[PDB]
């Protein structure tokens, strides 16, 4: 996907900012948090049972961690999110049967926690950038479905 | 289902926004045209930029209609039939662009409430905002 | 909304269907396995292949449930309450899937009833398997 | 998309049998009535406002021959279907901002047309040959949104 300059300077400025040993375990665990279907693929995480216990997990803090690390990988490749993203499609797509609805849900969830960490900063044209991101991401995901 | 909890978190998180929520109605606007700008071939008599008072006083309607389907959360589908017409007979609003406003008023939420907007709270207003959605969406195909 | 009409409609394409029910519901999941692949994750225990004599059961389960609803058609949420537990709660069925599902039985129904399947009757079937399929998702975020 | 040998048979032996005049318009006009909301695209067709007056409609037949060709166009193109569709996504997409979960719905809607008008014929190996189609349309038809 197309970032404008603008749209890539205001991303990068901001991400350079984000927390990445925990951002992205605040993102997963909101995910199954917000959507309990999502516990599904995570059995062997442990308890998963209340919001406390989600967040606290230190399962759920180490995954997210490397979820966070394919999106970083991704902003790196903008220009091209398919490549990037060719295994973890095969992964999600064709091992794990996700259904791609889940990749736009967990790029929203992230969504959520920028906007929630960064507050008025996370202005409506940063958000629009990042839409812009996280539409890529989940579409670079989801190409083994295509 | 909103359980008791659920509408007890989203009872508080609006009670939080007070009387910003019209300013958060209209910035939660903004954020739907810029993030999906699919969204914005409904409004062509609206001018649509940053400050305008247009979109400003939409938002004001739209945080009314949410705060009277909090003031009526076990009784929504009475609360907002009307609304529901409106949205389904006249404006025919694709049910896809709700889920698009009710992220952008989640954004909205956790970019101004950072105390009030705990995961528990994230998951009661997102059930809060689904359920109002399948509300006005429900004179298509309910 | 399901009209009075809608009811008439449905009533009517169900009757028709009579004793082909369960029959018409394993063929609906057979069509769902083969054309959406990712839903056959929720049945490892399943033999998927055709002729299976575990999908003509369950097809015959899904068609029960699908019947109580026509027969309780102004009180569907009581009616699938535990039906929506199970599929929520003990089984995390993605609501995506259930509009898949749907998809496949109005496709089931349309290969079995030439003459019932007017634009009209589609219209009612469909909204009232997205009336079933929301009741079943309702304990997610309803 | 890749459809397999024995799904490009099954779907184009079922597609020289169907009638080209008026698939199309059988499913634009179930579509119109199933889906009420696509009716904002089509105010200029007149009357819209019964199943009857939808189906019997005489732009909503014209329009969807046209439609129906594009599939056909699509058919002899599966394994290329962003170069034939590129005109028809920056119509859909940049000009009409029609919603691609709409593409999705209308692909769903003429496989319900083919399966009433093949009945037995329209098997499920068959219609998951055209399920693979209609996707592959509809993602190509949403590729200037991605
Ligand atoms: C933008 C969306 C997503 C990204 C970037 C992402 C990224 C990743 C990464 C980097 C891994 C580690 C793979 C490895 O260890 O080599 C992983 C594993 C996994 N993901 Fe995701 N993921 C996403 C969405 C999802 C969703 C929505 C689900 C389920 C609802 C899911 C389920 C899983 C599971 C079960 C694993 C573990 C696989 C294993 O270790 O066998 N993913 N993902
Ligand atoms: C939380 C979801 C929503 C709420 C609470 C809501 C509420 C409202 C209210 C209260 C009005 C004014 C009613 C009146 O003046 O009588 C309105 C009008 C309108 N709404 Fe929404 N709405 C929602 C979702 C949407 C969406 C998703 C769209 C389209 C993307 C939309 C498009 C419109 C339009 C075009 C109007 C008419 C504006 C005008 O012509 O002045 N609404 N809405
Ligand atoms: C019209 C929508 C649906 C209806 C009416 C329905 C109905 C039913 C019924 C009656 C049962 C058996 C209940 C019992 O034995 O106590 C069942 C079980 C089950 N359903 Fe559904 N269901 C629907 C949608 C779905 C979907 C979309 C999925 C997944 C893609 C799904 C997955 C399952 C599974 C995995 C079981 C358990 C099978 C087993 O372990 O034996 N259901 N459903
Ligand atoms: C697989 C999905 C679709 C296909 C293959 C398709 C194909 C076409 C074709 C071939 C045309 C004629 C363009 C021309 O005259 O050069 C057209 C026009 C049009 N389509 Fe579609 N379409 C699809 C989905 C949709 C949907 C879902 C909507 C609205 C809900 C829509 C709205 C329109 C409109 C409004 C026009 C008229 C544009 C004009 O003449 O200015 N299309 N489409």
């Amino acid at each position: 996907m197309h970032l404008t300059p603008e749209e890539k300077s205001a991303v990068t400025a901001l991400w350079g900012k984000v927390n990445v040993d925990e951002v992205g375990g605040e993102a997963l665990g909101r995910l199954l948090v917000v959507y309990p279907w999502t516990q599904r693929f995570f059995e062997s995480f442990g308890d998963l049972s209340t919001p406390d216990a989600v967040m606290g997990n230190p399962k759920v803090k180490a995954h997210g961690k490397k979820v966070l690390g394919a999106f970083s990988d991704g902003l790196a490749h903008l220009d091209n999110l398919d490549g990037t993203f060719a295994t973890l499609s095969e992964l999600h797509c064709d091992k794990l049967h996700v259904d791609p609805e889940n990749f736009r849900l967990l790029g929203n969830v992230l969504v959520c926690v920028l906007a929630h960490h960064f507050g008025k900063e996370f202005t409506p044209p940063v958000q629009a950038a990042y839409q812009k991101v996280v539409a890529g991401v989940a579409n670079a995901l989801a190409h083994k479905y295509h | 289902m909103l359980s008791p909890a659920d509408k007890t978190n989203v009872k508080a998180a609006w009670g939080k926004v007070g009387a910003h929520a019209g300013e958060y109605g209209a910035e939660a606007l903004e954020r739907m045209f810029l993030s999906f700008p699919t969204t914005k071939t409904y409004f062509p008599h609206f001018d649509l930029s940053h400050g305008s008072a247009q979109v400003k006083g939409h938002g004001k309607k739209v945080a009314d209609a949410l705060t009277n389907a909090v003031a009526h959360v076990d009784d929504m589908p009475n609360a907002l039939s009307a609304l529901s017409d409106l949205h389904a007979h006249k404006l025919r609003v694709d049910p896809v662009n709700f889920k698009l406003l009710s992220h952008c008023l989640l954004v909205t939420l956790a970019a101004h409430l950072p105390a009030e907007f705990t995961p528990a709270v994230h998951a009661s207003l997102d059930k809060f905002l689904a359920s109002v959605s399948t509300v006005l969406t429900s004179k298509y195909r309910g």
